[PDB]
């Protein structure tokens, strides 16, 4: 049988390569060529085009999120699962003052009107999210670790779950 | 009463979209064959005869008159 | 200098305690203990990062 | 919860965020939640009469790199390794997650292990400058916008439903 | 023996510097994923059980199985047996139970109970789980009057990450206050878990009643009312740096090699720092005797118990005491015992055989440190109340005299007991960990056998006194609406 | 050979709160013994099929509430 055959190599494959240095975490010299690169490109290019650029488009989302009086951070749209399960862990206090500005924004901005200069003296980049959002990331990788290592075999269009993986019953069309 | 107290969801909280995940791949496979006919047909093919007739006028062996 | 939100306390590049930017210091042992593993490249870098088998 | 999917993977061209985290790392940290300054009490920083004298950001602009279309975020979902890189709290970076727990930045020389790993709860971190910089409204329509108070008609007003 | 601890000469275990990468080679090995694999068929698929398969087996290595004791210099004490089973029973006991609550603090050694096994240091609720089942480990916690019990039962090959699992709960636990929420649950349930066993829930009330608001009356469940005010990371923490120390834990393990146990838990502890010992109030129990009558609309039984208080383990009268139930014994009509199972005991053959409306009627004798319940359990139909006090009031008259052949099967019937419950393991492990918290000493199966043949019927009467001296304590479960009085059951007693 | 033990292992402990090995009676065939061998009334091998578990069941109590619930609410079409 030629898959039992590719199961060994895959297997050996694989066990020769455990504990491996991930490619980020190994001291590396960038390439001659690439220093070259680094020294003529690199530099004309942000002076004239990359630099200008990126700042024009900074500016101007720093800006907007203090037209809105919103934080960066309050811009993260719920409907991604790191963010979600990340609001689940945030302190009250926190919570309040990010549903406040949040909800000040969508009525600035369906009213179409700005937030007095007077309150907007502030640095929306403040990462008050940050370590909720690692905190997040760490049980996600867990859960996908530890109990989704494999496809699953499951009695499909019952209980109202398709059987292919989601949780929530009427999620899906087929399931209604 | 007072604030809802905070607690993490039993997950694993993802799953389920393999359906999405065959589109990505469909698309992107019909879309990579795309760029090799196109980049083929449409810019290497061409010169690759144009250097095949210019290697000609060496004509060691070049294709024969009848040979029907 | 920075001694008050007024003068730029809290402002990094203006305070003197914040540095401009942040980026993550050199280490030369893994946190594992194990010794950082050091590669010099003589030919530029692969074009989507596609590892090669080993 | 819906068919959903995350980008959890370990990418072969992007490092993960504990390896090169994407916001501004420098973050204070408190023994207790309680010990953080209140927002709320904290004096904010001077108003500004002009938008050009508006205080500047933390933000890098140019913290991510490549061929693609302009983006600025402090996150990502990219997986962690095994043996993350050791954060540096005593200069203010953040720890929380895979770099604490799969790391000894908490440990302590003298101290109880378990009063040591208490200091490193997700909410003893907040950013530095948190309670300066966090706008607190107390309102959705701030002061010189029009609401109900300047619209309603005056009370001698003529019925408007006949109309 | 290098150091001597409440009586008990250890063997002092020194902390030792070792690197990781000399450490690892010594884990046992396991995997979690297997990605591909080496066909091989089932070599035996054609082979009956009857025929034997295996050939050249190593001759038998057997040792008569001694308790050894040691204590590393953090001051955390461990006890070993080997009964060179297959099988291991490790577990940890802390001398942090609900009787240290103060009554601000009511309920938090059960809330440690239910946070354990969650978030450490250095590794996550999930990935503590998940690795205990995966090795095929089975346990958790169980928090009592005096103690703490984190227990593992598991192959013994896997006892290096068992331990390191196990200790994790005491020394760098992270209480986070999203998992401790997640925690609350479970009261519901251990109050459930308590009712239902009617024999308990009927102790718990004999020990509130007996105990008024004072260590072991203190409530062994927290309640999901009040109490989830502080139901708190925050709160246990503090709990726990009371109570919780290294010189207050005894890691006790059954069928474990004494020097790789006490290797991987020096380890464990190295590089840490535990929880430093303080004083603590620990105040001598205060019996007060009383009744109490709770009702269950939904029984149509009543239970009733009366008990006397007793000095406890440490006292001398803890054998004689245990030679007195034995010898009133007792039994139940829904159970039906073949010779030698209780069917001679005084309260079954003057109470079982001779009142047909007696459902139930035993001996209790409930043993801490420093204090103690003996007395009798019966139990029938609700309009026979009356008739089952006098009963029990009755057998508790005849507590003067004892004949020679009485006390004679007594003793051998003590004596079969103490063996036969031995033998089992994880009895065992307990007994060893309860014993060394409540006394700081181990007494051996075969040393409590030498003192049960001295006990003389002089003892019991002695003994039997004493107790019938105390103020009673009467409880009565189920349909109580025709139960005597307690004044009834006190001047009954009063002539004792 | 032979299972002696339910697929379900307890994990609880099986003295008693308060009672130790030299007072709880035979664990053999003591009636309130966790580890008390069953009886044959109606012979050997139900034993296999049995739940060892003390508490008795209630029927439909919910175990896979992933936290989207409070208790008492009635989920409607899973949300
Ligand atoms: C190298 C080649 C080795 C050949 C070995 C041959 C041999 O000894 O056979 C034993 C060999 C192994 O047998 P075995 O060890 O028992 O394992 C059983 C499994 O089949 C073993 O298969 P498996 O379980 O390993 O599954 C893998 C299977 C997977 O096979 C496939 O997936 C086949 C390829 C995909 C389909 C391709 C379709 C292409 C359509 C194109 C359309 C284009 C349109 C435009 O692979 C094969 O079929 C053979 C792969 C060989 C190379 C290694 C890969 O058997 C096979 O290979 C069986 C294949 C089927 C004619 C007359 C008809 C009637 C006429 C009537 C009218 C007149
Ligand atoms: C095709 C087998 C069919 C067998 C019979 C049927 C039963 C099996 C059915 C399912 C087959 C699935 C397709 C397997 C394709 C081969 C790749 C593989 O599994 O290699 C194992 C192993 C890679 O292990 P791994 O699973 O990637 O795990 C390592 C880590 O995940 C991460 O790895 P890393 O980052 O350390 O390594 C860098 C990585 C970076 O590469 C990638 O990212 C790989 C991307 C996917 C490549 C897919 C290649 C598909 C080839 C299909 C050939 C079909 C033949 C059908 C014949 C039918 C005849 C009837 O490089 C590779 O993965 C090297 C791939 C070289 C493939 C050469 C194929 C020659 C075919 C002739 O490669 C080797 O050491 C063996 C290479 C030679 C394989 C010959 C077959
Ligand atoms: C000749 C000239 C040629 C020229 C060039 C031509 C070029 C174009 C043609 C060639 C195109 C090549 C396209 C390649 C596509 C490769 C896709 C790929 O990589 O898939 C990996 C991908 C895995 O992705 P992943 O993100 O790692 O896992 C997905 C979940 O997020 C995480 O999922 P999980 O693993 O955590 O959860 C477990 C669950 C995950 O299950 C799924 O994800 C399955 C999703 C099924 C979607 C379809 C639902 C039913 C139909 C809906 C209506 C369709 C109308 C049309 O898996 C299972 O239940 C495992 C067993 C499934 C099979 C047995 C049951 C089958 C029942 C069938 C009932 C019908 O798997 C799939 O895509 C599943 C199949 C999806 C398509 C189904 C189509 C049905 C028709
Ligand atoms: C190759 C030839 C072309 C294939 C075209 C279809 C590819 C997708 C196949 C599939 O099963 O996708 C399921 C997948 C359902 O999403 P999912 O949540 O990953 O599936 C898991 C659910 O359990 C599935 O439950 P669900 O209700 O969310 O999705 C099923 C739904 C999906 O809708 C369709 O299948 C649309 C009609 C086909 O089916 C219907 O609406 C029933 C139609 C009767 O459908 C899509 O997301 C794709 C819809 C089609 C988009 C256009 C694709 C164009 C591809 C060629 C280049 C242009
Ligand atoms: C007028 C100008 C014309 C220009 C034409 C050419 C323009 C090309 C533009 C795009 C390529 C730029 C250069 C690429 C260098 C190499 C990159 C590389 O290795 O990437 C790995 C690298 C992985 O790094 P990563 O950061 O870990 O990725 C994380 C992602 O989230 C990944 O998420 P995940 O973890 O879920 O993984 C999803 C999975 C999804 O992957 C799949 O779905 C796998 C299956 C589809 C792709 C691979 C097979 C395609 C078919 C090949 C031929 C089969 C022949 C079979 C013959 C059989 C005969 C029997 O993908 C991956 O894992 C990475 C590969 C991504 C797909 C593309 C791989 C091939 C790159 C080359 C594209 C074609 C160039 C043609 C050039 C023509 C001459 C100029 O990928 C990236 O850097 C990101 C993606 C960049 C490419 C996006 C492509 C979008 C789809 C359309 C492609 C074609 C667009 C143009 C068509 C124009 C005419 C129609
Ligand atoms: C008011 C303003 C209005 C502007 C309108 C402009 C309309 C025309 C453009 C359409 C797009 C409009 C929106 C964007 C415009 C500006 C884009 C920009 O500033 O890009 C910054 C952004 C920063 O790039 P980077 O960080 O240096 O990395 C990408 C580099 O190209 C290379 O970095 P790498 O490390 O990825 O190296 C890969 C490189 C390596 O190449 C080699 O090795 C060559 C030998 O590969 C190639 O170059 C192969 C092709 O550039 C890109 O995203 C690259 C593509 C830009 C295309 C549009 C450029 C327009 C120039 C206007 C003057």
């Amino acid at each position: 049988s030629f898959h039992r055959a590719f199961a060994r190599v895959v297997c050996n494959y694989n066990k020769s390569i455990e504990g491996s240095v991930p490619w980020y975490q190994v001291k590396r010299e960038k390439s001659p060529f690439q220093q070259v690169w680094d020294e003529v490109f690199t530099p004309i290019w942000f002076k004239l085009v990359k630099g200008p650029y990126e700042r024009w488009e900074y500016n101007a989302l720093v800006a907007r999120y203090r037209g809105m009086g919103i934080m960066a951070d309050d811009a993260m749209n719920d409907k991604d699962m790191i963010v979600e399960r990340a609001l689940d862990i945030i302190p009250e206090d926190i919570r309040i003052q990010r549903y406040r500005r949040m909800m000040r924004g969508a009525v600035l901005a369906g009213r179409k009107l700005h937030l007095p200069l007077e309150l907007q003296n502030y640095d929306p980049m403040v990462p008050y999210m940050a370590p909720y959002i690692e905190e997040a990331k760490f049980q996600m990788q867990e859960e996908q670790e530890l109990l989704a290592y494999h496809p699953w075999d499951r009695r499909l269009y019952t209980a109202g779950v398709s059987g292919f993986g989601e949780t929530s019953m009427h999620s899906t069309f087929l399931t209604m | 009463i007072g604030p809802p107290l905070r607690t993490a969801q039993i997950g694993p909280t993802v799953g389920g979209n393999g359906g999405r995940t065959f589109v990505l791949y469909l698309t992107t496979t019909i879309n990579v064959l795309i760029a090799f006919q196109v980049s083929w047909a449409c810019y290497l093919q061409p010169r690759w005869r144009s250097f095949r007739s210019d290697m000609l006028e060496k004509f060691p062996s070049l294709q024969p008159d009848m040979d029907e | 200098k920075a001694s008050t939100l007024a003068t730029g306390k809290g402002i990094p590049g203006i305070d003197p305690k914040l540095p401009t930017h942040t980026p993550p210091a050199s280490y030369d042992v893994l946190s594992s203990g194990k010794a950082r593993p050091v590669q010099v490249a003589k030919w530029p870098p692969m074009p989507g990062g596609v590892p090669l088998p080993k | 919860h819906r068919p959903t999917t995350v980008k959890m993977i370990d990418s072969w061209r992007t490092e993960p965020s504990s390896e090169k985290p994407m916001w501004y790392n420098r973050f204070d940290q408190v023994d207790h939640i309680s010990q953080h300054p209140d927002p709320e009490k904290t004096e904010k920083y001077p108003p500004v009469d002009d938008t050009r004298k508006l205080m500047k950001t933390r933000g890098d602009p140019h913290i991510m790199r490549g061929w693609g279309e302009y983006v600025y975020c402090h996150y990502e979902h990219l997986r962690e390794p095994v043996f993350p890189r050791k954060p540096d709290v005593a200069k203010g970076e953040l720890a929380a997650g895979a770099n604490v727990t799969r790391t000894d930045v908490w440990k302590r020389e003298g101290e109880p292990a378990i009063q040591s790993i208490a200091r490193f709860n997700p909410d003893n971190f907040r950013p530095v400058g948190y309670a300066e910089n966090i706008p607190c409204p107390d309102t959705c329509v701030p002061e010189g916008h029009l609401d109900f108070r300047h619209t309603r008609l005056p009370t001698w007003h003529a019925d408007r439903r006949p109309f | 023996g290098k150091s001597t601890i409440q009586g008990t000469s250890y063997n002092v275990v020194k902390f030792q510097q070792e690197d990781v990468s000399e450490v690892v080679k010594e884990v046992p090995h396991f995997q979690f994923y297997y990605i591909g694999g080496e066909h091989k068929d089932n070599k035996y698929r054609d082979v009956p059980l009857d025929i034997p398969v295996l050939t050249e087996a190593p001759p038998p290595q057997l040792k008569k199985p001694e308790m050894k004791f040691s204590v590393l210099e953090n001051g955390m004490r461990i006890v070993s047996v080997d009964k060179q089973g297959l099988t291991s029973n490790l577990g940890l006991f802390v001398h942090a139970g609900s009787r240290f609550e103060t009554p601000a603090e009511e309920g938090l050694s059960h809330m440690v109970e239910c946070v354990a096994f969650r978030s450490t240091a250095h590794l996550s609720h999930l990935r503590t789980i998940k690795t205990i089942e995966v090795l095929g480990m089975n346990g958790g916690c169980q928090a009592g009057r005096e103690h703490i019990m984190y227990n593992l039962e598991l192959l013994r090959e896997y006892m290096p990450v068992a331990s390191t699992l196990v200790v994790g709960n005491v020394l760098f636990p992270r209480l986070l206050p999203w998992e401790v929420n997640a925690c609350h649950k479970e009261i519901k349930k251990a109050h459930e878990r308590l009712k239902a066993d009617t024999d308990q829930y009927v102790s718990e009330l004999l020990h509130q009643t007996a105990y008024h608001n004072n260590t072991l009356g203190n409530a062994l469940l927290a309640n999901e009312g009040r109490a989830l005010e502080h139901f708190t990371g925050d709160n246990i923490r503090e709990f726990m740096m009371k109570h919780f120390s290294a010189e207050r834990s005894v890691f006790v393990g059954i069928n474990v090699d004494h020097d790789e146990l006490c290797k991987w838990l020096m380890r464990s502890f190295a590089e840490y720092v535990a929880i430093p010992n303080l004083p603590r109030d620990e105040a001598k129990p205060v019996y007060t005797g009383g009744y109490k009558l709770e009702e269950n609309a939904d029984m149509p039984v009543c239970n009733i118990a009366i008990g006397f208080e007793t000095e406890g383990w440490n006292s001398a009268d803890l054998v004689p005491v245990t030679v007195l139930q034995t010898l009133l014994g007792g039994g139940g009509s829904f159970s039906t015992g073949g010779p030698g199972k209780g069917m001679h005991s005084r309260l079954y053959l003057n109470v079982l055989n001779q009142n047909p409306n007696v459902e139930s009627c035993m001996a209790f004798n409930t043993q801490y440190s420093d204090s103690g319940l003996f007395g009798m359990y019966i139990t029938g139909f609700g309009q026979e109340a009356p008739r089952l006090v006098d009963i029990a009031l009755n057998e508790l008259r005849k507590l003067d005299s004892f004949t020679p052949d009485e006390v004679s099967r007594a003793k051998n019937t003590l004596k079969g007991n103490i063996f036969m419950n031995a033998e089992n393991s994880k009895v065992l492990m307990e007994d060893i960990g309860r014993q060394i918290i409540m006394s700081g000493k181990v007494v051996t199966p075969e040393e409590f056998a030498a003192r049960v043949d001295a006990v003389t019927e002089a003892d019991l009467k002695k003994v039997a006194a004493k107790l019938l001296r105390k103020n009673p304590t009467y409880v009565v479960y189920g349909d109580t609406k025709s139960a005597p009085h307690y004044e009834y059951v006190r001047t009954a007693l009063a002539s004792l | 050979p032979p299972i002696q033990k339910p697929l379900l292992p307890s994990g609880r402990a099986v003295l008693k709160h308060g009672r130790s090995m030299l007072c709880s009676g035979n664990l053999s065939y003591d009636v309130n013994s966790t580890i008390k061998a069953p009886e044959c009334k109606r012979g050997m091998g139900f034993t296999q099929f049995k739940r060892f578990t003390p508490v008795p069941i209630e029927s439909g109590v919910s175990v896979g509430n992933r936290g989207w619930f409070f208790p008492g609410v009635i989920p409607y079409q899973g949300h």
